């Protein structure tokens, strides 16, 4: 059951770059693609994410994307560069000038159809098709808006198949324009409609975490990625390895999503660590519930979690992991919703990411995420009541009625999850 | 208690006891009918789908 | 030789019929090869383990079983796994995806490719039965293709097969072992869709059976192996009764002649005893009358329920190694003295028992001791209506919110298949409270 | 923290339990519909037994016994009574009953002055092990209104030459001793998955010759106002703390 990836614009193709790096070292694949790896288990399911070749080469299901030639050209002088297949770079030379309207609508509908084509390829060759990946940012241009044209135009073709995207939220501890919360309002009414699982990897919650606690006191975009990479390797591990949980993207968003419009998942990961003592299982527990490991910054005591998806990554007892795991809910049983019984379910695999010996991911779907929302609704709202840069926009073919739609579509999303935070 | 019907074999034994005494098949149409209304509704909301991703 | 069926469907009944088979070919001595020594007659016979096994002109015998999973992962380990020159290639049946634990999923669009598929491969099998009594279904409630391609097959069953009786082993979820958070959604709707298709049904809890290995096996952490070789023993001694020769549940009509006189009540309650650790180094060898004491005592059983606040329609004593009649008519004197066992009125207090003398066989190298004399009892009580009492709770808090119906009307089921299915089990409910007060 | 619920509100028992349990610092309370508690102070009709004990890594403890009713309702403790092998014809304590029809006691004994009737009430508790345990404190309601065993002791002494304890009291410890060792098999959790603790409230009478019968018997009992501080600590230190145990005796053990 094979996954395509696919990354667009800057953000989208530098933490899926890394992305890449991380988990071919964990499968132990080299940057020219041969198999170096002293376990089998690395070999076993690798081609969810990777495709055979000639010489027993393994070369990522990956197709990079971009309006301006610059960052493909880095991620080629990357270390693992050599490893994408050269045929799966699809870019342009106009670039989309951080205009979701330009990636979305003009300058990226001529590409489009050029993406789509490799990904048919990729997809013909696969026996048997999970769905998607997607990573991008919400606040660029290309990403944001040519990255959710994609998926409107992958769910025309392929609408049986699952969509599943990590998306980086903007904030002005971390920005490139100020119409960073035009382009993140437009997506997101894109990806509520058109996504079925959205891992909310908030901007400011990186900073905040190489901020205060990495102490990292001024942060650059590598150091922010390591957090991502760390979260994106955690959240992909019961898809990669073999494990008591054998687990595919269709099963995370059957039991992760009671409603459809609710599959916006906050992220997290112990231990912290910036770019030897190992933490105990109950370190990792209560530091993985903590909010200063949240990927997304929302307090989740504002909040009660829906659904929520644990991994363990090391040698441990299993026994231990599951006192640890039960002693959270019962002690803080509040924060869990009544009526979803039963609503936290954990998985241990024996291999450990690079550098650390025991770790734990966290994905929750907990109605504290609307802090976000609202966050880049109120950004959105200062500016519109004003129509305040939308010049850029109504002078690419958009008309305010579009903004009006996705403004009050995510006001609604926010009341959505405020009414399941209160129902008994 | 009383022991009843005790039948041996080179397997082995069975037999009872008492302590005290007393005091429409759905059609193949059917299913496969309902198993066609399903398959109706599913593609009447893919179609409902398609075309709120042509306009 | 009156034959049998066996049909596992989904992951659970997969690798529950894996246990089984591995445990049935120990107990008549074939080997992983299909070679039988015992076996004289080459190439046939009426003896009454060819009612699960058939022959062929080289000696070989074959389960007469059929493996259904929408997944090919668990039945690839069967096809490469130790017992692979065991079956046919064409008993082994698989799909592309599966059901993402999604009954509708599993009933209607998943199951609608398969179904006409598997139904031949079963034909091929009845075609070789000179006198088909039934099958045997094993499958979970919660899973997707368990649940929803289970009632799909056990409708068809119906139809094609009127005169059998279908028996079911079904896998009750359990929290501590689930994999999925809709597993009691999935539980109501095969439920009401297979009642009044099934003849009798053993519920196994999760629970039960993960406390019991805890208790009695010492094992911190069970895993499905340790579950599944324990589940196979009281399995194995359920079936004893059409392998073996035998008087007391030769064929599969007297499992509901014995246990079920009321159709709908078709849920017996099952007790094993004694499970013990084979790390324990000297085990005292537990008397009859204290393995028949056991069956009434609620931590051994496969569904935590109390019958002392119900009422038993009947119930199966089967003794499996040296055991003598009057050895258990002196421990049933005792203990109907010491405990409340109240039969319905209008049934008469007492027991049907067979003993087989062959002792439990175990698995060499398992983590359960080999015991000179084992009991499996069968009761049908009302108390087991406390475990529908549970799932409906359940179901309850879920369906008031709605949360999750979208991925199974987006298969093309209907939100009224819920609360229809809902009131059937609301049904059930309360014809067991009827029988039980 | 060890967690509880309460369904029963209208407990005054309970409430007080309540108070007590959170006043420790180390318990507190959750809502009624949430599975994951410790401690159910569950409701009087139709508590949901069937439910408890399955939520995995949680100790369940419940403050009422299933099939007590065979004891509290007087139909089923007559017919209890007359069935039951273990008392029958040897209970020269139950007055003859076939509500219901029972016989009148003629000759009750009168507190003087004023030719005053009473009943007795002592509360009994019985743990999760089955412990009985028989609450030194007692109560007559006299016909406040409400003497107690001091008093009543003291009455004996001078007025008929004999103590409480001789006279009444050893006839109370073998009643409350039967009955609750009758039903012992059919309501005992000593192998479940979830345990029970049940306080019980014995109702006595005393004819003029000082033999005591036993009126009725009340599943969920009210206590004196005195008594209520002292009872309700003693539940939590023998009833709930034995379970779950934190960082004199008012009780008397009855032995079996
Ligand atoms: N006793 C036992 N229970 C099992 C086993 N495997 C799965 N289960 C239980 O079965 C339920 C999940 O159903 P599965 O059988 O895994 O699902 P399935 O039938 O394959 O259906 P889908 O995977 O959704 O297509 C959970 O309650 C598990 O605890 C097993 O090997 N032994
Ligand atoms: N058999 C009985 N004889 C006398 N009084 C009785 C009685 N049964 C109940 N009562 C009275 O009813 C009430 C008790 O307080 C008691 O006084
Ligand atoms: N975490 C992270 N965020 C990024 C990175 N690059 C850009 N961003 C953020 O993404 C937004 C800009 O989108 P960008 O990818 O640069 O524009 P695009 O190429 O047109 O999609 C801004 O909010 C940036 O803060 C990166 O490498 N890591
Ligand atoms: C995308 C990787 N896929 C995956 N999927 C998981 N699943 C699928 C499943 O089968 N059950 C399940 C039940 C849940 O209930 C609240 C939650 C999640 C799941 C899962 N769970 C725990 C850790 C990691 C996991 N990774
Ligand atoms: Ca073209
Ligand atoms: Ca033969
Ligand atoms: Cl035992
Ligand atoms: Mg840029
Ligand atoms: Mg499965």
């Amino acid at each position: 059951r094979e996954i395509v990836h696919i990354q667009a614009g800057q953000c989208g193709n530098q933490i899926g770059a890394k992305f890449w790096e991380v988990i071919s070292d964990e499968h132990g694949i080299d940057p020219t693609g041969s198999y170096h790896g002293d376990s089998d288990l690395q070999l076993e399911r690798i081609n969810v994410y990777y495709n055979e070749a000639t010489g027993n080469k393994y070369v990522p299901r990956a197709i990079l994307v971009d309006l301006e030639p610059g960052t493909m050209d880095s991620v080629r002088s990357g270390p693992f560069g050599q490893i994408f297949r050269p045929d799966n770079f699809v870019f342009g030379q106009s670039g989309a000038g951080n205009n979701w309207a330009k990636g979305h609508y003009t300058e990226g509908a001529e590409l489009v159809d050029s993406v789509l084509d490799v990904v048919r390829k990729e997809s013909e060759s696969c026996d048997c098709l999970q769905g998607f990946q997607l990573t991008h940012s919400l606040g660029g241009g290309t990403g944001s808006g040519m990255g959710t044209l994609l998926i409107s135009k992958i769910r025309e073709e392929y609408p049986d198949r699952i969509m599943n995207t990590f998306s980086v939220m903007p904030s002005p501890k971390v920005s490139d324009t100020v119409v960073e919360p035009y382009n993140a309002t437009l997506s997101v009414h894109q990806l509520v409609e058109n996504t079925d699982e959205t891992y909310c990897i908030d901007n400011e919650a990186l900073y905040d975490i190489c901020f205060r606690t990495l102490k990292l006191t001024t942060p650059t975009y590598g150091d922010l990625n390591h957090l991502v990479s760390a979260t994106m390797s955690g959240v992909t591990t019961c898809l990669r390895f073999p494990g008591q949980l054998n687990a595919d993207l269709r099963k995370l968003a059957v039991n992760m999503v009671p409603f459809p419009r609710l599959h916006f998942f906050m992220p997290g990961f112990a231990p912290l660590t910036s770019r030897y003592r190992a933490l105990t299982v109950p370190e990792l527990t209560q530091q993985m519930f903590d909010s200063k490991n949240m990927m997304a910054a929302c307090d989740p005591r504002h909040g009660r979690y829906l659904t929520v998806a644990a991994i363990f990554r090391g040698r441990m007892s299993m026994k231990e992991v599951d006192e640890q795991m039960l002693n959270v809910q019962n002690k803080n049983s509040s924060y869990f919703v009544e009526w979803i019984p039963n609503n936290v379910k954990t998985a241990v695999c024996d291999i450990p990411p690079r550098g650390l010996k025991m770790s734990a991911t966290f994905i929750g779907n907990s109605t504290a995420i609307q802090e976000l929302f609202k966050r880049i609704s109120e950004q959105f709202t200062a500016m519109f009541r004003r129509k305040a840069f939308l010049h850029w926009y109504t002078g690419e073919g958009m008309d305010e009625m579009e903004f009006t739609e996705a403004e009050s579509n995510m006001n609604d999303l926010v009341s959505e999850y405020q009414q399941y935070q209160d129902a008994t | 208690m009383e022991v009843i019907e005790l039948n041996k074999c080179t397997s082995g034994q069975s037999f009872e006891v008492i302590l005290k005494p007393p005091s429409r098949d759905p059609s193949l149409e059917e299913i496969q009918k309902k198993l066609e209304a399903a398959e109706e509704r599913r593609k009447y909301q893919e179609a409902e789908l398609l075309k709120h991703l042509a306009e | 030789m009156r034959e049998c069926i066996s049909i596992h469907v989904g992951q659970a009944g997969v690798q529950i019929g894996n246990a089984c088979w591995e445990l049935y070919c120990l107990e008549h001595g074939i080997q992983p090869d299909g070679q039988m020594p015992s076996d004289k007659t080459i190439g046939g016979g009426d003896d009454s383990f060819n009612t699960f096994f058939s022959e062929t002109g080289a000696g070989k015998h074959v389960p007469r079983a059929v493996f259904v999973d929408l997944e090919p992962t668990v039945i690839d380990e069967v096809r490469t796994g130790t017992y692979r020159q065991l079956f046919h290639p064409e008993q082994l049946i698989t799909g592309k995806e599966d059901a993402a634990n999604n009954y509708a999923r599993g009933h209607y669009t998943i199951g609608k490719e398969i179904i006409d598929l598997v139904l031949d491969r079963i034909r091929k099998l009845a075609d070789q039965c000179t006198g088909l009594q039934g099958f045997l279904v094993f499958h979970s409630f919660g899973g997707g293709t368990g649940s929803g391609f289970t009632s799909l097959l056990m409708e068809r069953l119906s139809v094609d097969y009127g005169k059998k009786s279908k028996l079911e082993f079904s896998i009750y979820p359990a929290p501590q072992v689930s994999t999925a958070v809709v597993e009691p959604y999935n539980s109501i709707l095969t439920t009401h869709t297979t009642l009044e298709h099934s003849d009798c049904a053993f519920m196994v809890d999760n629970e039960a059976i993960y406390d019991i290995c805890r208790r009695n096996l010492d094992i911190e952490r069970p895993t499905y192996t340790n579950l599944n070789r324990l589940i196979s023993q009281i399995v194995s001694s359920i079936t004893a009764s059409l392998r073996f020769d035998g008087a007391l549940n030769v064929d599969l009509t007297e499992f509901q002649t014995n246990l079920v006189p009321y159709p709908r009540i078709h849920f017996p309650l099952a007790t094993y005893a004694p499970v013990i650790s084979a790390e324990k180094a000297y085990h005292e060898q537990l008397s009859v009358a204290e393995i028949t004491n056991a069956c009434f005592e609620p931590a051994n059983q496969m569904v935590k329920c109390d019958p002392r606040h119900g009422k038993y329609m009947a119930c199966c004593l089967l003794y499996r190694g040296d055991v003598v009649p009057k050895d258990v008519n002196a421990a049933i004197a005792t203990i109907k003295t010491k405990r409340s066992i109240q039969f319905v009125d209008w049934c008469p207090t007492g027991f049907k028992v067979g003993i087989n003398y062959q002792p439990p066989t175990v698995v060499p190298g398992g983590d359960l001791a080999k015991v000179q004399r084992a009991v499996c009892m069968l009761s049908n009580t009302t108390a087991i209506a406390e475990a529908w009492a549970r799932l409906d709770h359940k179901f309850d808090l879920m369906y008031a919110k709605r949360a999750f119906v979208h991925w199974y009307v987006g298969e093309g089921m209907e939100e009224g298949e819920f609360s229809e299915a809902r009131e059937d089990m609301a049904a059930l409910e309360k014809d067991y409270e009827e029988v039980g007060v | 923290m060890y967690t509880f619920v309460v369904r029963d509100e209208n407990s005054s028992v309970y409430a007080e339990v309540s108070r007590l349990l959170l006043a420790t610092g180390q318990w507190k309370r959750l809502r009624k519909d949430n599975p994951r508690f410790n401690l159910m102070l569950g409701e009087r009709n139709r508590l949901p037994f069937g439910r408890l004990g399955h939520e995995p890594g949680l100790v369940q403890l419940v403050n009422y016994y299933r099939g007590a009713d065979k004891l509290c309702r007087k139909a089923s403790l007559v017919k209890l009574i007359k069935t039951s092998p273990e008392l029958s014809e040897s209970c020269t304590w139950f007055p003859e009953s076939y509500h219901v029809i029972q016989k009148y006691l003629e000759k009750p004994l009168l507190l003087e002055p004023g030719h005053r009737k009473f009943d007795i009430r002592s509360w009994v508790l019985v743990d999760h092990l089955y412990n009985i345990y028989l609450y030194r404190e007692g109560v007559l309601r006299t016909s406040g209104n409400e003497m107690f065993f001091e008093e009543f002791n003291q009455y004996l002494m001078d007025a008929l030459n004999t103590t409480l304890e001789n006279s009444i009291l050893l006839q109370i410890k073998h009643i409350i001793r039967s009955c609750l060792m009758c039903i012992e098999p059919a309501i005992s959790t000593k192998h479940l998955h979830y345990q029970s603790f049940q306080l019980f409230g014995f109702d006595f009478m005393v004819d003029e010759e000082l033999k005591v019968w036993l009126i009725e018997v009340n599943g969920a009992p009210a206590c004196a106002q005195k008594l209520y501080a002292e009872l309700c600590q003693g539940i939590v230190d023998v009833a709930i703390s034995s379970v779950f145990p934190l960082a004199t005796s008012i009780f008397i053990k009855l032995h079996h």
